[PDB]
């Protein structure tokens, strides 16, 4: 068995569940498996997550700046280059908090 | 009527079970919201009406607003795009009627 | 700075969010004096994104 | 209402309406309306997915319907990118009565 | 030129000012509106982004579907072909059968990988309109999804093959009649020669080479003009380790980098052949030649069981992994214990070599000059008592970074036990493709046993 | 958070486990966030499944310079409980006695008190172990393993089967709380909102599905839209496997409101529909709107006088697994589990299921595959899929059969049902398990005692696989000998 | 909202009615999925009947903080509101008048 190449048999799966009591009403939905509400436009790529809603004409977009060190001061931050950038509109840090 | 801001509305069709928000200049969000359901064909808990204050209103935005929201609220769930129409003075005169 | 990266970096700095929490019941110096086997050990968990 | 921000991919909507206070509508063209930039559809009762029947007593059209019953009702909506192409679109509506 | 025309869910695109940046995820989402193509990573690893490529290959007079990254395939790369999207197969008022069967069998939970997983199956169809329980697997191996545990996807694409929680009996049938029609003027475009098309962005320029010649005067009056075929090395680079590389030449139609050639020794692919073309070249080959044959085919075949996904198999090509030269490189190995014959071009030159241990000189180098380009690579038939194995161990098995991986192979002396070659290559051992060069010229003319094995063991443990 | 721990376990050869202490501590990283309250869930699970006499667990969280560790589907459960059967496994093996009949008799019974002073009431956990057993054919396939790995030298194959206990309420007792608003519009229409989000585990379809049944109308009429703290404030997470409880309550109460409401329209009209009432109701100008709310009663443990209860109940469950190791590469196939879940009377089935897998799933990743790497000076390396391994749709076990309990209502919560998200992951500590069985078949192989404890680290990777099976090639790499 | 100052005058009311300055108190919007089946805004008789609707979703939330202002008689405001969460009691209602 150390020579053969991998290989699986192919799966095999069983759910095994409780049917709801025979008289309860048939729109009665409580303990059946009724599928998520939003799967069918999940699947057609219809539901809409944040990033799909779209744009207003005037929105901005952000890029947060994070630290490349464990534990250190900050003697001094430079946004000469970032502000050659087209488009550039600001960089926020703890003094522009209210 | 002459209310300074003549009626506008702005529909934004959500793409999911028909939901759709309206920004509206109307007195009426329960009717407006009744008569876009009903045109599109969707149960009322699909719509909602929006409306953070109107440019005057004096009763003239009490139902004659819909025929603004209505067609408004048409061109947005055909196109799946969020659509705008606000009246030239002139159009509401003519349109919207009076006392 | 000097940066505390690990547990053990943690225990050597005595690092550490709040107090020891701890919850205990019986009489473990009897326990442990009766049982017929002792089996002591350590073991790591990493976390997971 | 309008001063909200238009999202990026908005249209803009003008209403078309009767010229004519009492009169069959006997065709409408729109080979005009076509010819400007940024023109998406000219939208009719045609196009209503439900009810052309509205109003407070369920009497009224969305877009009229073989008839128009006022200079002023509105016959349909022109859908464009901009307020200034729907405009222009919605004077090459050109609507043939019989009064 | 310089206008950018495909075609996506069946309308035309003409984007007049592409920039080379731009990959098709962001231009279907921010440019169109098409928000079903999601991001996930941006690195080729979800599948979040899988979309359906379909164009008329001018090779086999034939239209071929094959599905890709939308986050690392750049529009440059894309004229005149079709995009399908998961809104391009169906929707909430009509849905394509992979969508109500996904969504029905309870296959989609936050729903986020849904889109892509819908297009991978969705492409395999259109390849494979009954696809067996392996292949609807083998579609997703590029697809990744955190929510459900993957049974239930499985078991409700099962039917397409060959109390309940879903009744397949209530499921509409598959009619592959009712696709979407290959765009008319695709066709009637082909009928008209490539030309150089030149895309120019806000810091990179794209030249879409059409011919050789084109190709080699570029890079010999420019030598630093970047390749790139499928960029699934160059997006990452540039994504990732903020690379810039201002000029790009993309030599993806040139005839010469695609062509498939059976000669006396093997088989030479086109450098810029794609790996799935060169999968289902050898699987062919396998099919139909004597095992004797097929040696090192069954070794690369092995290696490429396990190298990403379909998306990326799909258009990242042969002489991309060779030239990438990655010490973890899974095709490496295999080609340097195959001693496997590359074809080097510049204008006014061509040479062979074979590959081995100089090729690789140093980290992520090769021995090609800056004007050279790999023009094509031969992969061998195995001879007669000739015997290759091919070795990949990763973290997962499926789509993964090798953490040794290896080609191995033996020539007897005929009719004997007897070593006449031996050559053991690994990658992920070094900052380089190595071979095992102390090790195994000791082991020339001895007989395959016990002795044997102890003393590779030995010396590998030395030398590695 | 990563954990770490120092255990000191005392048993008779019995394998009764008399005496137990473990010292945890955990990675924290450079904010408190919600690490203590982790740490306390981690406490309460020490005992997993067992009924200890004499048992001090302490915890310690670490305050570290690396990103701030926070809650993950779990919450500490499932460290707590990993070192829990950890310990047992070492039990078991020293006392040369069957693992599943260890671990049965150290089993709380009904009407035990926990670690914690909890009482154990609708203990079902004895059924779901029984109706895994025989539905695994646990016994028929342990002989085949043994026999498979008489027959094979360089494949492995393990099996085990591993119970779990799961505390239902969040930690701090006011959280315990959900809200809803409910409108019904003239033309009958339902509009629904609640504090919980939906985030793929079918809530929303929980909660329609749930004022359907309080309404008595068809699912059909009922429409959630969306969560916002302008129509319901002061919301708790959507966490702690307890939102359907909570929200499901909010919901229930909301429509009661409006059946009062209604009821006089009833009345008059007995079969006259929905939709009559409703505009019967409106244009008597009777309120059409409602909030809804529930709060957990009864929890609230102290940790100075040990007492109080912190869940409001416990979940329930059983894993039996099956791998087969290469002992030469350390990959390996999962090839069969069995899972029995009690999930209460359940809310939707389907959903449920889909829970289970999923939570199982991702404790796979958690325990045999998934590991992040980080420079010595404190730079995550493992910064997307390339190099962050999660399951992928060839990880998962190749027959994987799922059970809910049959008859078994939990009337305390919403219709009958239990809460389901958390619970089920760490039953995929049954697959560690296996492959440490699998490794040391392997082990012995080289001549290395049983009974002998070899340390296995979670996750159980490749790396540590090959590792931990010992033989010439190891040998010969490590030390630079052999034969 | 149309320029009769009908929000001004129900955060006057709410104010009266919950005994806080109106500066604690925002009306931000008019909206279908907050307040259901509204009356058009007509008839002169808008702020009695929102008057009176606001008045009685104030009084629900009063009654519902009074066991913890009894408590903590002139603790400010917002210590009975926090400890009415911290104890788990609603701070939403609903208000209704015809
Ligand atoms: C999700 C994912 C999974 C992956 N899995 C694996 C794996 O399992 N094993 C593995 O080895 N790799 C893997 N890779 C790496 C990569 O896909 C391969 O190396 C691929 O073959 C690169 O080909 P490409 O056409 O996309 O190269 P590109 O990115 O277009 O170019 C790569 C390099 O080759 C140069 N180049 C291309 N053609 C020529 C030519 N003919 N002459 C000279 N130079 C040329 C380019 O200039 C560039 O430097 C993976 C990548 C991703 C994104
Ligand atoms: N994205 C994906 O999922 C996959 C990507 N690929 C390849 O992986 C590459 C990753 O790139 P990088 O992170 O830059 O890795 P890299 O190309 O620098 O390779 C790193 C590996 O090389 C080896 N190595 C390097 N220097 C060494 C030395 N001095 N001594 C011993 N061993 C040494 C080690 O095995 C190390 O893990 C990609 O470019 C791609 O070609 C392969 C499989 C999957
Ligand atoms: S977004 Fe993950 S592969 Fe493209
Ligand atoms: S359903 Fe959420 S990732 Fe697949
Ligand atoms: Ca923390």
């Amino acid at each position: 068995s150390a020579t053969l190449l991998f290989q699986k048999d192919p799966p095999a799966n069983v759910q095994l569940f409780q049917e709801v009591p025979k008289d309860q009403s048939e729109e009665d939905m409580v303990g059946r498996p009724l599928p998520h509400l939003a799967a069918n436009m999940q699947a057609s790529g219809e539901a809409v997550y944040c990033d799909d809603i779209p744009r207003y004409e005037n929105e901005l977009s952000l890029r947060l700046v994070t630290s490349t060190r464990a534990h250190a001061k900050i003697t001094s931050i430079d946004t000469s280059e970032a502000k050659k950038v087209p488009g550039f509109v600001c960089f926020l840090t703890a003094e522009d908090v209210p | 009527h002459f209310y300074l801001e003549t009626n506008c509305t702005i529909a934004v069709p959500k793409g999911e079970a028909g939901e759709m928000e309206l920004f509206v200049s109307t007195q009426n969000t329960m009717k407006t919201q009744s008569f876009v359901a009903k045109m599109l064909g969707v149960p009322d808990n699909r719509i909602v009406v929006r409306v953070k204050r109107m440019g005057g209103g004096f009763g003239g935005k009490e139902t004659r607003s819909t025929v603004v929201s209505t067609a408004l609220a048409l061109a947005a769930h055909k196109t799946g795009r969020p659509v705008r129409c606000m009246l030239d003075r002139d159009e509401d005169m003519l349109i919207t009627g009076g006392r | 700075l000097p940066a505390i990266i690990t547990i053990q970096d943690a225990i050597n700095n005595n690092s550490f969010y709040g107090s020891e929490i701890k919850i205990e019941k019986g009489d473990l110096k009897k326990g442990f004096s009766e049982a017929d086997n002792v089996v002591s050990g350590e073991l790591y968990i990493g976390g997971q994104e | 209402c309008d001063d909200i921000p238009r999202y990026e991919n908005e249209l803009s909507l003008r209403l078309v309406t009767s010229t004519r206070a009492h009169a069959k509508i006997t065709s409408i063209d729109t080979s005009e309306a076509k010819k400007v930039p940024g023109f998406v559809c000219f939208l009719t009762a045609e196009d209503v997915p439900n009810s052309n029947a509205t109003g407070l007593f369920n009497d009224e059209t969305v877009f009229a319907k073989d008839e128009v019953t006022c200079v002023g009702h509105i016959i349909g909506a022109v859908v464009a990118d901009t307020p200034e192409h729907a405009q222009r679109a919605a004077r090459g509506v050109k609507i043939t009565y019989e009064d | 030129a310089d206008e950018l025309v495909f075609f996506v869910n069946g309308k035309k695109v003409v984007e007049k000012n592409a920039d080379p940046e731009t990959t098709l995820l962001v231009y279907l989402r921010r440019k169109l509106g098409l928000c079903g193509t999601k991001l996930g990573c941006g690195e080729g690893g979800c599948g979040a982004c899988t979309v359906m490529i379909s164009k008329y290959d001018r090779l086999q007079n034939k239209i071929v579907h094959f599905s890709v990254n939308a986050c690392l395939a750049p529009i440059c790369s894309l004229h005149h072909v079709a995009v399908t999207t998961v809104e391009g197969i169906g929707n909430t008022q009509k849905l394509h059968p992979v969508q109500e069967r996904i969504a029905r069998s309870h296959g989609s939970q936050c729903g986020f990988c849904t889109p892509g997983i819908v297009m991978s199956m969705y492409t395999l169809l259109r390849n494979q309109p009954e696809p067996t329980v392996e292949e609807i697997e083998n579609a997703f191996q590029g697809n990744l999804c955190r929510c459900t545990g993957y049974r239930p996807i499985l078991q409700g694409f099962r039917t397409f093959a060959k109390p309940s929680l879903f009744n397949p009996e209530d499921f509409k049938p598959l009619d592959p009649t009712q696709e979407p029609i290959f765009p008319p003027e695709l066709l009637r475009l082909k009928d008209t020669p490539q030309k150089k098309l030149r895309f120019e962005g806000e810091r990179v320029t794209w030249i879409q080479a059409s011919t050789m010649e084109e190709l080699l005067d570029l890079k010999a009056q420019h030598p630093d003009a970047k390749l790139v075929v499928g960029n699934t090395e160059i997006g990452i680079e540039m994504k990732f380790k903020n690379m810039l590389f201002p000029l790009i030449v993309c030599p993806a139609w040139i005839p010469e980098l695609n062509s498939v050639v059976h000669g006396p020794e093997g088989i030479s692919f086109g450098a810029s052949c794609p790996l799935s073309l060169v999968e289902s070249v050898l699987a062919e080959e396998i099919a139909k030649l004597p095992e004797q044959k097929t040696e090192v085919f069954r070794g690369v075949m092995e290696q490429l069981r396990w190298f990403a996904g379909k998306q990326v198999k799909s258009v990242a090509s042969i002489g991309g992994n060779i030239i990438t030269a990655s010490p973890i490189s899974d095709l490496n190995p295999v080609f340097m214990a195959s001693g496997a014959k590359l074809t080097l071009v510049s204008r006014g030159t061509r040479r062979t070599v074979r590959m081995d241990h100089t090729f690789f000189p140093g980290y992520r180098k090769t021995l090609l000059r800056p004007e050279e380009i790999l023009l094509s690579i031969e992969i061998p038939y195995s001879k007669e008592g000739e015997f290759f194995s091919a070795f990949k161990q990763a973290s997962r098995r499926e789509d993964d970074i090798a953490k040794v991986t290896s080609g191995m192979r033996v020539l007897f002396k005929p009719g004997t036990i007897e070593v006449q070659e031996l050559s053991l290559c690994f990658g992920g051992m070094a900052d380089r493709t190595i071979s095992a060069l102390k090790t195994t010229p000791k082991q020339l003319s001895k007989s395959w046993n016990e002795e044997l094995l102890q003393s590779v063991c030995a010396g590998l443990a030395e030398e590695l | 958070h990563p954990f770490l721990a120092k255990y000191k376990v005392g048993f008779m050869k019995t394998g009764t486990v008399v005496a137990l202490e473990v010292a945890h501590f955990s990675n924290g990283g450079n904010t408190e966030d919600l690490s203590r309250s982790i740490m306390e869930r981690a406490l309460f699970h020490m005992d997993n499944a067992y009924k200890i006499p004499n048992i001090r667990g302490t915890g310690r969280i670490c305050k570290t310079n690396l990103p701030s560790n926070t809650a993950f589907r779990g919450f500490g459960g499932p460290q707590g409980m990993l070192i829990a059967e950890y310990w047992m496994s070492e039990v078991a093996i020293t006392c040369g006695l069957p693992a599943e009949e260890v671990r049965r008799k150290n089993m709380y019974k009904e009407g035990d008190l926990t670690h914690f002073n909890q009482k154990l009431e609708g203990f079902t956990l004895p059924r779901c172990w029984d109706e895994c057993i025989a539905s695994s054919q646990y016994l028929a396939r342990k002989r085949e393993v043994e026999k498979f790995n008489r027959e094979n030298r360089w494949k492995k194959r393990g099996l085990c089967i591993i119970p779990t206990k799961f505390g239902i309420s969040f930690t701090l007792p006011f959280l315990n709380q959900g809200g809803a608003l409910v409108h019904v519009y003239t033309d009958g229409s339902v509009l629904l909102t609640h504090g919980g989000t939906e985030m793929g585990q079918g809530l929303h379809t929980k909660m329609v599905q749930v004022a359907s049944r309080a309404l008595k109308i068809p699912t059909s009429k009922i429409h959630i839209s969306e969560t916002s703290t302008n129509t319901v404030p002061n919301t708790s997470p959507t966490a702690a496997s307890a939102s359907a409880d909570l929200n499901g309550q909010g919901v229930y109460e909301a429509c009661q409101t409006i059946l009062k409401r209604l009821e006089p329209f009833k009345k008059k009209k007995p079969t006259g529909p929905w939709e009559a009432w409703v505009m019967d109701a409106y244009t008597s100008a009777v309120s059409l709107s409602a909030t809804g709310f529930y709060k957990t009663p009864n929890l609230g443990y102290s940790f100075e006088t040990n007492s109080g209860n912190p869940f409001h109940y416990f979940s329930y469950g059983v894993a039996c697994s099956e791998v087969e190791i290469d002992c030469l590469t350390g990959d390996h196939k999962n090839l069969r589990t069995d899972i029995v879940m009690d999930v209460g009377s359940s809310l939707n089935p389907a959903i449920d299921i889909g829970q289970v897998e999923g939570a199982f799933v991702q404790g796979l990743g958690l325990f045999t595959m998934e590991e992040l790497h980080y420079s010595p000076e404190g730079s995550l390396h493992t910064r997307g899929p390339s190099t962050y391994k999660i399951p992928a749709f060839g990880s998962i076990p190749i027959e994987f059969r799922v059970s809910l309990l049959r008859d078994c209502p939990n009337k305390r919560a919403i219709y009958a049902s239990k809460a389901v998200g958390e619970p089920p992951l760490f039953l995929a500590s049954s697959i560690f398990f296996a492959i440490k069985d699998a490794i040391r078949a392997a082990r012995a192989q080289h001549g290395d005692n049983a009974k002998q404890l070899f340390q296995l680290d979670s996750p159980a990777t490749p790396e540590k696989i090959r590792n931990a099976c010992v033989d010439q090639f190891t040998t010969l790499c490590v030390t630079g000998v052999p034969e």
